[PDB]
């Protein structure tokens, strides 16, 4: 299940298209928060899929403190949070021997300032989407199987469309009204 | 990440190869690249044994001499075919045999072609064939003859006139022509092959073709299916398509290529996906140590000596009976122990143990079973029941607040418990297959590959035995996060099965699988140990590669380029193995057949020659892996009807004759005069055409020659008489023949004296010399013998006397042949040699082949 | 057999691998016997046999 | 390659002090003579190797 569409669209949806693991193949034509020990890190990222960096004495920067709200909220362990408060002490002396630290204690906080949204409770099939590759190269216009157009255009667009449409069976979409991006994203979920 | 076909047969091969290389022996590498070895079989099938011409090739030829009324007649078959094949020494049978292999092939080679497209012209309202379509030269004789026989040349040419005659519900042209007896004998073969395999052959094949293309999901053209029913197209089946298997298995040592071969020609191709990213990384309910794993993550990227891991346990899992995996610890390393303390919870769900076929060893079991022990054992963030039973055994405990005995969880391959084959029929038999070898259909975990899956929704809510037991028994001893990671990754682990269980049932469904009587076998021998088949192949894999294993999958992109254009390479496969060993067959018959002057040898000297010849793409393919096995092999009555053998059964019988092979043992020795003409009345000389050759007309009478051998000759040469008898001998001029040794024979033509090495050679040489205080001597046989032909060029300014030397000049060496290499006749039966029938097929008409149809 | 039935799995798999190396050794061997060492002190059939 | 000749040259006299074809019963029928023979037999045909 292979699309072909315009450039412009992949453009705008590539933060959806990469959320959905459907690979991006397009040709163009022209501060963050550290946490204080690996493992709480190790444990955001596995709870909520978000890459968090580790503080590593680099320059004055900004903090975030897990509270013990979080701290049971995550189901950390004890030895997590006597070396996170450990680490917090050797902040305060190293301050004291004379970088901002926030104490967050609230889950919407947490994901409002950083990370990606919590999980919704459906059951986990095997692929998200039954698409692997939407692509814009003349490259590879015999690999695709479908085609999706826009009234908005691509310098490429038009060769790419006439070299698709010589396929003989080949299923072709289009949009006329609406939003552009809504109506793609309905048509990768439902294809 | 990316996998194919031909790239994971080069890894098969290296792997296999690096576990052999460890034992060798004599005390004296490459990797073939399987591209290039498909390429040439791919080339080898879409050769065509025959070819098709206009016009067939000239085989009388003439030269015209000084005479006006006389003309030589020279047959092209013999004066060209001499130079087929290197010289002959009695010292190596091996190159002798050699020769012989190439001389009969040159028949079959030169035998083979198919008139089509004839150029004729009108006349009178009747069609008349054009004088080049008739297999003679005679317009070089045609400027020097005189008017009245020119006139009778034309008319014979006038009554070159073409007729229609019905082959297989079709008009051909047929007229009269001039061939030699060998190339015509091979032509009437082919022609009526053409018409037998017309009967039934032909429908048989394409039926099959259509239930292969059925049950592989294979769609195929019209121009394929339904294209023979023409009426303006002959189909010769150069390869029949219903190939029995035996001839492919019937070659000793050959299960290695045979799954190689197997997994080039079929395997699709695909990509390693990771699963759903919905899935979060598994945390262990341990207590905290210090530098051990909160999680082990499923999005992390392996080395790629892992990839290469992992890549073995998709291989071996792919095929059940014949490859089997096997635990390797590297020195180095350093790794915690609950990446192997899960790697054995995942082992459990992986593999099959028993029923009908294993995937593993029993080290392998033995030390999943010690590592799920300890795992259950041994873990725990909370105090936990737990039971102990009497037995020294791994597993023998009860744990959790029920009593849930663990003692099904050890391995038995008597019965396959705790593993994928519990309590399910793996194996089962539904219909016949288009491979009679082959009826087996294989079904991990009961999924039945008759019906199409989509990977979004499939494998929801479905389990089989072993994962229900297994996850009852982990929930059960308390590990809630396990449980649950495991639970949700079970769609996963259901579609890549699924996806497993139809490459295996529906694309790798080939003569080179292993056959369901060898199959059957696997199992039992690996318990009883006595291994006499050929034995599993054993790989090395990781801990971490359980884990990798588990947490990837085979989703196949694309079908394989050379998915389709299978069968046809089977089937000439197979041909050249039964043209091999038809031709060791022959061979040996030939030589029981005369003792007396052909060369001794055993068989590992023309089974060499043969191979010699043997095409390159066949024998690279069965070498990428004795004499008793050789023989039995030989004898084995399995034999493949093909194009190629009906042509070569034909002409080994035609070589019974060694004169048409134009090897001969019948060299005289007697003295003779070179002709010295009067030249008083040139005119009358040159009209009466003149020549001098070594040829015998009649063999010399009996009574008048005297018998030589090699015993005979040393015998005379223990008392010095030999050269005393050879002279005695000719000055009695009697005859004196050499026998024992085979010889080979030249034609030459001259035009005046010719060299001296020839005018006065010998075909045997005598030598002696002296070492201490003995005598010694040798004596030997020349093994290459020459014919000439003299033409007497004469001009009005010489003398009489020119001709006429004052001294004899004189000839020793004479050969006899039994048919006529070159005839003096008169220009009144230039064109008598027209009286062989051809066929010819007309230019609307179309020659097609199946291979031509796939478009190799 | 009688190593595979005892359970010793691991050294049976060595033992498999061993066999063109001892079999060339040993054809080696007769060779040398029935080839190099025939000479008129070779030990007569009946003392051999005895 | 070759072939020997009776040949007798006009100007030589031939001696044969010894006959080939050695009985093996006189080398054997020496009492406690299997080591002697051992011996010399390991010493006139037995190869080196490797």
């Amino acid at each position: 299940a292979m699309l072909l569409a315009p450039g412009d669209v992949i453009k705008r949806s590539s933060e959806e298209l990469k959320q959905r693991q459907i690979q991006i193949n397009l040709i163009d034509w022209t501060g963050r928060w550290v946490v204080l020990t690996e493992e709480i890190a190790r444990a955001i990222e596995s709870k909520y899929g978000t890459k968090i960096d580790v503080y590593r004495d680099e320059v004055p920067a900004q903090i975030i403190e897990v509270e013990r709200s979080l701290q049971k909220e995550l189901g950390i362990s004890r030895e997590g949070v006597a070396e996170q408060t450990e680490r917090l002490r050797d902040l305060r002396r190293k301050e004291k021997s004379g970088i901002t630290i926030e104490g967050v204690m609230s889950q919407k906080k947490l994901l409002s300032m950083i990370g990606g949204v919590e999980r919704k409770m459906a059951p986990i099939g095997a692929r998200e989407s039954a698409v692997m590759l939407v692509s814009n190269s003349i490259k590879d216009v015999v690999r695709a199987t479908a085609y999706f157009t826009a009234p908005t255009g691509d310098p490429h667009w038009k060769e790419v469309a006439r070299e698709a449409s010589k396929k003989k069976n080949i299923l072709a979409y289009t949009s006329t009204g609406g939003d552009v991006k809504t109506e793609f994203l309905h048509l990768i979920d439902h294809l | 990440s990316s996998d194919s076909g031909p790239l994971l047969s080069v890894f098969a091969l290296q792997e296999i190869m690096q576990k052999v290389r460890q034992v060798q022996a004599d005390y004296m590498f490459t990797v073939p690249d399987v591209q290039k070895i498909l390429d040439d079989i791919k080339a080898l099938a879409a050769e065509q044994v025959y070819k098709i011409v206009k016009v067939p090739s000239i085989s009388f030829r003439h030269i015209v001499m000084q005479s006006r009324d006389r003309v030589l007649r020279v047959d092209t078959y013999y004066e060209e075919m001499s130079q087929v094949g290197d010289v002959i020494t009695e010292d190596e049978p091996e190159k002798f045999y050699s020769t012989i292999i190439k001389k009969v092939r040159f028949i079959r080679g030169k035998g083979s072609f198919i008139l089509h497209d004839i150029p004729t012209r009108d006349h009178r309202g009747m069609e008349v064939a054009e004088p080049e379509v008739l297999g003679v030269e005679f317009k070089n004789v045609l400027p020097v003859l005189t008017a009245e026989h020119r006139a009778m040349i034309q008319n014979a040419l006038d009554g070159s006139i073409i007729e229609n005659g019905n082959v297989a519900t079709r008009d051909v042209d047929v007229f009269i022509g001039a061939c030699s007896e060998p190339v015509y004998r091979i032509y009437n073969r082919l022609q009526g092959y053409i018409e037998a395999v017309q009967l039934q052959e032909l429908r048989n094949s394409i039926g099959w073709l259509e239930r292969l293309g059925h049950r592989k999901r294979i769609t195929y053209s019209q121009e394929v299916l339904t294209d023979f029913r023409r009426q303006d197209t002959i189909w010769v089946l150069a390869l029949q398509l219903p190939v029995n298997p035996q001839v492919v298995w019937d070659v000793p040592r050959s299960s290695i290529a045979n799954l190689i071969m197997n997994i080039a020609t079929c395997l699709p191709t695909g990509e390693y996906i990771a699963p759903n990213p919905r899935i979060s990384s598994i945390t262990l309910t341990q207590r905290i140590t210090t530098t051990g794993p909160f999680a082990i993550l499923t999005g992390s990227t392996p080395t790629a000596q892992q990839l290469n891991d992992v890549r073995k346990i998709y291989l071996a899992l792919m095929f059940p009976g014949q490859i089997i995996l096997d635990l390797k610890i590297d020195p180095g390393e350093r790794m915690d122990p609950a990446v192997r303390m899960v790697a054995g919870v995942v082992g459990h769900l992986l593999f099959t143990a028993g029923g009908r076929f294993t995937n593993l060893t029993q080290n392998m079991a033995r030390q999943l079973d010690i590592a799920l022990n300890d795992y259950l054992l041994y873990m725990y963030n909370t105090r936990v029941q737990v039971n102990y039973g009497p037995t020294g055994e791994p597993l023998d405990f009860q744990i959790g607040r029920n009593q849930y005995d663990c003692n099904v969880f050890r391995a038995d391959f008597a019965t396959g418990t705790g593993y994928n084959g519990w309590a399910t029929i793996d194996v089962e038999y539904r219909e016949p297959a288009p491979y009679v070898h082959a009826q087996r259909y294989i079904r991990y975990c009961g999924i039945d590959s008759r019906e199409l899956i989509n990977p979004t929704t499939y494998g929801i809510g479905m389990t089989y035995h072993c994962y229900n037991e297994m996850l009852r028994m982990l929930v059960a001893a308390g590990k809630d996060s396990e449980a649950a990671y495991f639970r949700s990754m079970l769609p996963f682990h259901m579609v890549r099965f699924a996806r497993i269980n139809q490459i295996i049932n529906e694309d790798l469904h080939s003569v080179f699988s292993l056959p369901d009587d060898m199959f059957n076998a696997l199992l039992p021998d690996l318990i009883a140990g006595a291994h006499q088949n050929a034995d599993p192949v054993v790989l090395d894999v990781s801990w971490i590669s359980l884990w990798f294993a588990f947490n990837r999958s085979f989703e196949p992109t694309h079908r394989n380029e050379m998915l389709e254009v299978a069968p046809l390479i089977e089937s000439v496969y197979a041909s050249e193995l039964s043209v091999m060993k038809v031709d060791m067959r022959h061979l040996s018959l030939m030589q029981r057949r005369f003792p007396d002057v052909l060369i001794q040898a055993r068989p590992s000297h023309f089974w060499k020659a043969v191979l010699n010849d043997s095409p390159e793409a066949v024998k690279a393919v069965m070498n990428l892996s004795n004499i008793r096995d050789m023989m039995r092999w030989v004898m084995l009555p399995s034999l493949q009807p093909s194009l190629k053998l009906a042509l070569e059964e034909e002409a080994w019988a035609a070589a019974n004759d060694f004169e048409d092979l134009m090897l001969t043992d019948q060299v005289y020795m007697h003295r003779d005069m070179l002709p010295e003409p009067r030249l008083d009345d040139i005119e009358r000389f040159r009209q009466e055409g003149f020549y001098y050759t070594n040829m015998l007309e009649a063999p010399p009478e009996i009574d008048r020659v005297v018998q030589y051998t090699y015993e005979i000759a040393r015998l005379q040469a223990n008392m010095g008489q030999f050269r005393a008898a050879l002279r005695r001998i000719m000055d009695d001029d009697d005859w004196v023949r050499f026998g024992g040794v085979l010889r080979t024979v030249r034609v030459k033509f001259y035009d005046a004296r010719p060299p001296d090495d020839v005018l006065q050679g010998l075909p045997f040489s005598y030598d002696t010399n002296e070492r201490g205080g003995l005598a010694y001597a040798t004596i030997k046989y020349a093994t290459e013998t020459t014919i000439f032909y003299l033409i007497y060029n004469v001009e009005f300014s010489n003398t009489p006397d020119s001709l006429v030397l004052i001294n004899p000049t004189y000839t020793m060496t004479k050969v006899f042949i039994n048919k006529r290499i070159v005839e003096r006749v008169r220009v009144g039966q230039i064109l008598a040699v027209l009286n062989r029938r051809f066929v010819a097929y007309k230019g609307k008409m179309r020659i097609m082949d199946i291979t031509q149809s796939l478009k190799m």
